[PDB]
């Protein structure tokens, strides 16, 4: 299509969709957040676990920025590659911050006499993802 | 979808059932897109220890039509 | 039916294994990658003469570092209190 | 192994975290002992951070009962009935305060493999894929080689 | 014989565990065990859940009448006298029934104000679900209210023990405000209905038939079904795709094993949708108001 | 040695409260340092196997084993104290739960060949254990149906979940 | 070729290493010109100061950026 | 003063308690155990490198699988993909195919585009003004 | 009406770009069957198989005629009918029934 | 992949190199308050210093 009429009918979709986000008649979100070096597919009331420590206390909320996609059942925004922080807001409540069950790694060679155990805990955080919102500000 | 747990279950782990016409085609390239249908490699909920597979019904398979000289130089052999 | 004597990598008799257009590929593009490389070392910005002790201070103090580090290989001190600290072994709550 | 061990799913008990954060430790007991030297952590520890302790976590009830004693022991309850043993034999001072923070945070669920790093209830937004969601419908939803009854 | 005592020892720790599993031991309270301090855990009680008790009713709360009952039985067997504070000790029946009361009237708030469309059959079984049995006495387990609950032949029945979840409530309702309690209502017992569907809550055995109503309500003549797509017809293992068409619209479409089963899921998808329980619906509000 | 099969008749369960099922009753009855093998022993006990006990000596009656006199006595024995001893009446309502065979001490010897080599002989003893409870015996198990394994099949397809999946 | 590399500060692959064009480094460049690939520096800012020392990023192209994602 | 191992018992249990569930004598004797623990030790550990190997060639199954249904093969949805600037690793791919229907076929939809755009550029003299889709925007 | 893609099958997609060049919209929503491109319900299809009367002047018999073949027939009877092979329909021995978990793992 | 696109525009060969999906903070209070900066962050701007 032509160029000129291209960009006139993307504004008329993102004005429908700003349209649609302003009312409130969106449903359930979902969002792919960047976090800890992980992409997650994240919807409201998930929880997710994260292997490296964290350094947040129990019970705190935490919001996260990196958020690479958010979408519902008639519309979805991509990122280039991030959304702003003033369109998409994203919350999660840490709960629990353990350890993991004991991993076992083991190297053995035929007929050299080498053996070498050795038994891995890694520390592992566990999060609840509480509410996604969307901000009604579209350009 | 708002459905209930079994007819949930049930609908995405459907059979479907395909049909392949053969009149005029080499068999390599009839194989190729059948191998995929019952294998199930077409499913993006594709998994090998799943049972996902369709059934594939390949008529007119007189009329292939082998390329080149194979209708005499290709062997098949058993003992 | 038809084997290939011996081994089938060394030796006289060998496997035919014939060179692909994917390595074809890789040499070339390894080719113009160094024929890049022998331009920018063509033209230096220093002459030989130019550069003759343009940094040796630096040298020198480099060494002279290496030096002193390796010099002061020493038994480190000993204290009172790592003697001393052995005692509250039988620390009690009286 | 894991086909040794037990698994289980990533879950949170009593859907923790979602509307508040309930502490889910409940108690901790302290057996320790006044004259054995191999009871010189726990001591210390009584001494200076356990007062402390108790002023952070006021859901937790912290019980001490030195009694003679040769390998000293924390027993840990949680909310969901899970007890776990440990013992602060001949450890220092932070150590038994990392051991002791650590049981705080734990949400009392056994420390198995979690087959899955992530749990969601209600995942199929906008509809979940069956082998009819992107085939173009028929007219008349005639099969392939159907005759029409007219 | 080797000399020594630790392998001895350490053996007899072995023998109690294999004496442990061959005869198991029946359940006994935490109260009974060496750690215990009832008033210490009953302050540890209210700052846990982040709420302001008064300990005279929490302690009214957590004893029950057949605690009452039992121990005057003992009192008689012993002869001794203790009717003047035996006797006088408030049981938690008037509490408990002041907290189902209040419960059942703060649930079907939230429903009604949430969920506009539930008829008034359905909003009745969300909260007696939510209030029923095994829903109330897994909550109260986790919680810690049964550890702390005065009353005869552990593990407590459940019938005793949801008496005494709510009389915590009703001992929360004279404490703090009337919208204090309704959060802790909400924190614990609408966050059990979280995953769970419509009609696993509100059994109904006539879907076909409860639809046409409630689009007479609605203004609507009739739904139509029409088989919308199919994939083998003599096959076990069938697969149906039932749609309901009013007006020539689609308005709901459900799966299943064969026609007649495909149709009524057809109908229990358009109540979904009617009722504004879907799946894709917005989630619960949890922040703070 | 150990013997544990015979103190099993000592065990005494508390009173049953009124209106509970009837306790059915449980006779343990062993013999010790039989001259029979184990292995072929154990041929007859898995034959008398959940009979009752009126067709399991019929079956022992007529069999040629060494064992099947053998067996039958201590059936017949087992039979008197469950009348006698225990409060069994209908001393043909009894069948066998279990009856298995284990092995006894066995004596070694030395067995000749020739060009003066020899190989060790081991006489052979075994034990026979048997109980009895008092009711009709238990129905066989009949094999699967064709609708058995067609619904055990179709449950197993509806069993699956996206493996791997989100 | 192995003590050239060692002597270059090129031990780990895949690791920008920096370097005179001085005859004297060309001379060792070219015994392993065959293992290294080599592209000039580009200053579009210049060369940093004492002030943006911090700041300094190296792009793949080969240029260095003074000021790197300012606020 | 002779010195006896009392613990003998415990030292074979911490090897038996990891092959309780073998097939055979492996169960029972130690000897044939060790053998068989250490074993299977060592597959434990090579396996978990497999483990993330084999799960992104089962991604890309199911991303080729999913793109196929709309008509556009795997190595064309993925490059005309990275050329819009979305950064979407394949794992998240997978889920958005199966769980997202709709949300998949735009990002199928947006490949398509991208590629239909490229071709152009090509075909023409190559001073056509980059595609409306295919404009880098560059956050610095 | 421009898409790259057909909207006959799951949605129809409109892709838009932001002004601003960080954000790409989409608007997708569902497509729904029309009515013309469905069958009716073939309802009475065993019209007279569910429902047959022997005889008016008896009541009807639920006589469930059984066959019980050999494990031999039966098997390939059951394989022919879902489309399987014969090896799976086999039982199996005591030791694999035993080392199955009686409570396994559920999810959601 | 397309790594040779990404050179080609002047970004990383991988997305993982000072890219802005990399440098900014993943996460932060809710409040608004700073999160502590990670620690591949810091050890990324010593070595470019
Ligand atoms: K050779
Ligand atoms: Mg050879
Ligand atoms: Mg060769
Ligand atoms: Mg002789
Ligand atoms: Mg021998
Ligand atoms: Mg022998």
């Amino acid at each position: 299509p032509d160029p000129v009429e291209e960009t006139r009918h993307h504004a008329e979709v993102v004005g429908q969709v700003n349209e649609l986000i302003a009312a409130g008649r969106y449903g359930r979100l979902f969002a792919v957040v960047h976090f800890a070096g992980h992409q997650w597919k994240v919807t409201a009331e998930d929880l997710i676990l994260i292997e490296n420590e964290l350094d947040v206390a129990c019970g705190e909320r935490i919001r996260l920025e990196k958020v690479l996609l958010v979408g519902a059942d008639n519309f979805t925004l991509l990122g280039k590659p991030l959304l702003g922080k003033e369109l998409v807001r994203v919350e999660a409540t840490v709960i629990e911050k353990t350890e993991s069950w004991p991993k076992i790694n083991m190297k053995f060679q035929k007929r050299k006499n080498y053996q070498r155990k050795r038994i891995t805990v890694n520390p592992q955080t566990v999060l609840r993802i509480n509410s996604i919102e969307i901000a009604p500000c579209l350009c | 979808s708002s459905f209930s747990k079994a007819p949930q279950q049930w609908a995405t782990f459907a059979r479907v059932w395909y049909l392949l016409d053969g009149k005029m085609q080499p068999p390599g390239k009839l194989a190729a897109m059948a191998s995929v249908k019952l294998q199930g490699l077409h499913k993006p909920v594709y998994h090998q220890l799943s049972d996902c597979g369709d059934h594939v019904v390949i008529m007119n398979t007189r009329h292939i039509a082998f390329s080149g000289n194979k209708w005499e130089q290709k062997v098949y052999s058993s003992h | 039916r038809n084997r290939i004597p011996g081994r089938q990598w060394i030796g006289k008799h060998r496997r035919p294994r014939p060179v692909s257009a994917q390595a074809k590929q890789n040499m070339i593009r390894r080719l113009e990658t160094e024929a890049e490389n022998q331009y920018w070392l063509s033209r230096p910005f220093l002459t030989a003469e130019q550069e003759r002790g343009h940094a040796a201070v630096r040298r020198a103090a480099a060494f002279q570092a290496l030096k002193a580090a390796q010099a002061a290989r020493f038994p480190a001190h000993r204290r009172l209190e790592e003697q001393l600290g052995h005692l509250l072994v039988t620390r009690k709550w009286s | 192994t894991a086909r040794g061990t037990a698994s289980r799913f990533l879950t949170s008990v009593l859907h923790n975290g979602l509307g508040r954060y309930v502490q889910q430790l409940q108690r901790l007991s302290f057996s320790l002992s006044r004259d054995a030297p191999s009871s010189r952590g726990a001591r210390e520890f009584v001494e200076r951070e356990v007062t402390d302790f108790a002023r952070r976590n006021p859901g937790v009830v912290i019980y001490v009962n030195p009694r003679p004693c040769c390998v000293p022991r924390v027993v840990a309850e949680y909310l969901n009935g899970a007890v776990r043993e440990e013992s602060i034999h001949c450890k220092s001072v932070e150590e038994i305060a990392a051991l002791v923070q650590k049981l705080a945070d734990q949400s009392g669920l056994d420390v198995i493999r979690i087959r899955k790093p992530f749990h969601t209830d209600s995942p199929s937004i906008q509809g979940q894929w069956h082998p009819f969601t992107n085939k173009p419908t028929t007219l008349g939803g005639l099969r392939p080689r159907e005759v029409q009854d007219p | 014989a080797k000399k020594g005592f630790r392998a001895a020892y350490r053996f007899q720790k072995e023998l109690e565990r294999w004496r442990l599993l061959r005869c198991p031991p029946p359940p006994v309270r935490r109260s009974e065990k060496p750690n215990w301090d009832y008033h210490a855990e009953i302050q540890a009680f209210g700052h846990r859940l982040q709420e302001t008790f008064s300990l005279d009713l929490l302690k009214t709360a957590f004893v029950n009448s057949c605690y009452i009952k039992s121990e005057e039985a003992k009192r008689q067997k012993l002869g001794i006298d203790k009717e003047a504070a035996l006797l006088n000790l408030k049981d938690n029946q008037e509490l408990s029934e002041q907290g189902i009361s209040f419960s059942q009237t703060c649930l079907t708030q939230f429903f009604e104000d949430a969920f506009p469309d539930l008829p008034t059959e359905g909003v009745t079984s969300l909260v007696d679900f939510l209030t029923s049995e095994e829903v109330v006495c897994h909550v109260a387990r986790n919680l810690a209210v049964e550890q702390l609950a005065l009353s005869a032949e552990f593990p407590v029945p459940p019938p005793v023990l949801r008496q005494t979840f709510f009389a915590v409530i009703g001992a929360l309702l004279q404490s703090s405000g009337p919208e204090r309690t309704a959060l802790f209502i909400r924190d614990f017992l609408i966050t059990q209905m979280t995953g769970k569907e419509l009609f696993e809550m509100w059994t109904i055995t006539n879907p076909m038939g409860l639809l046409v109503e409630e689009l007479k309500k609605r203004k609507i003549s009739a739904p139509e079904s029409r088989l919308t797509r199919q994939s083998g017809s003599t096959t076990a293992l069938p697969v149906y795709f039932v749609g309901l068409y009013c007006d020539r619209k689609l308005i709901a479409e459900g799966p299943g094993e064969t026609v007649l089963v495909a149709e009524e899921e057809a109908a229990r998808v358009a109540l979904r949708k009617l009722f504004g329980f879907t799946e894709n619906r917005r989630p619960w509000d949890y922040s703070k108001p | 040695i150990s013997r544990k099969w015979e103190k099993k008749n000592k065990i005494v369960y508390p009173p049953q409260l009124p209106g509970e099922p009837r306790r059915p009753a449980e006779i343990y009855h062993c013999r010790r340092q039989i001259k029979y093998s184990k292995d072929k022993m154990w041929y007859l006990a898995k034959l008398i196997r959940g009979m009752s006990i009126d067709q399991a000596l019929a079956q022992l009656e007529f069999s040629d084993k060494k064992g099947a006199q053998i067996i039958k006595e201590v059936l017949l024995e087992a039979q008197d104290m469950a009348v006698r001893d225990h409060n069994v009446e209908f001393r043909s309502n009894l069948y066998v739960a279990e009856s298995t065979s284990g092995r006894g001490q066995y004596l070694k010897r030395i067995r000749y060949h020739g060009r003066g080599r020899f190989g060790i002989m081991e006489k052979v003893f075994c034990h026979y254990f048997v109980k009895l409870v008092e009711g009709p015996p238990p129905p066989r198990e009949a094999p699967k149906t064709a609708v058995a394994h067609a619904r055990e099949y179709i449950q197993e397809l509806r069993n699956r979940t996206i493996t791997h999946a989100l | 070729e192995k003590d050239i590399i060692k002597m270059l500060g090129l031990e780990k692959a895949h690791t920008p290493q920096v370097h005179k064009n001085i005859p004297s480094v060309n001379a060792k460049l070219k015994v392993v010109k065959h293992l290294i690939r080599i592209k000039p520096l580009k200053l579009p800012q210049g060369l940093p100061t004492e002030e943006d020392m911090a700041n300094t990023c190296l792009k793949s192209n080969g240029e260095l950026v003074v000021r790197w994602l300012l606020n | 003063l002779r010195s006896r191992v009392t613990d003998r018992y415990w030292r074979v249990q911490e090897v038996l308690k990891h092959a309780r569930h073998f097939r055979g004598r492996k169960n029972r004797c130690y000897r044939l155990a060790v053998r068989a623990v250490t074993r299977a030790f060592v597959k434990c550990t090579r396996a978990r490198r497999l483990k993330k190997r084999s799960l992104r060639t089962l991604w890309i199954n199911r991303i080729t699988a999913a793109s196929q249904e709309h008509g556009l093969k795997y190595p064309a949805f993925i490059i005309n993909l990275i050329k819009c600037q979305v950064e979407l690793n394949r794992k998240v791919l997978a889920d958005l195919a199966i769980y997202e229907p709709k949300t998949f076929k735009s990002l199928a939809a947006l490949a398509k585009r991208r590629r239909e755009e490229g071709f152009a550029a090509a075909l023409g003299d190559g001073k056509e003004p980059d595609g409306i889709f295919s404009r880098v925007v560059q956050h610095r | 009406t421009y898409s790259s893609l057909p909207d006959d099958y799951n949605c129809k997609v409109e892709l838009a770009l932001t002004s601003d060049g960080r954000t790409i919209v989409c608007y997708h929503p569902s497509v729904d069957i029309p009515y013309e491109h469905t069958k009716p319900i073939p309802r009475p299809d065993p019209v007279h198989n569910i429902e047959e009367t022997h005889d008016l002047v008896l009541k009807t018999r639920l006589e469930e005629k059984g066959e019980h073949l050999e494990q031999g027939p039966m098997i390939e009877q059951l394989s022919k009918m879902f489309f399987t092979t014969k090896h799976r329909w086999y039982p199996r021995g005591q030791y694999h029934r035993r080392r199955r978990k009686p409570n396994p793992p559920k999810d959601r | 992949a397309g790594s040779q696109w990404r050179l080609q525009q002047g970004f990383a060969a991988n997305p993982s190199g000072y890219g802005p999906l990399t440098e900014l903070p993943d996460w932060s209070y809710a409040d608004g308050r700073p999160a502590p900066p990670m620690k591949g962050q810091l050890r990324r701007k010593a070595q470019r210093e």
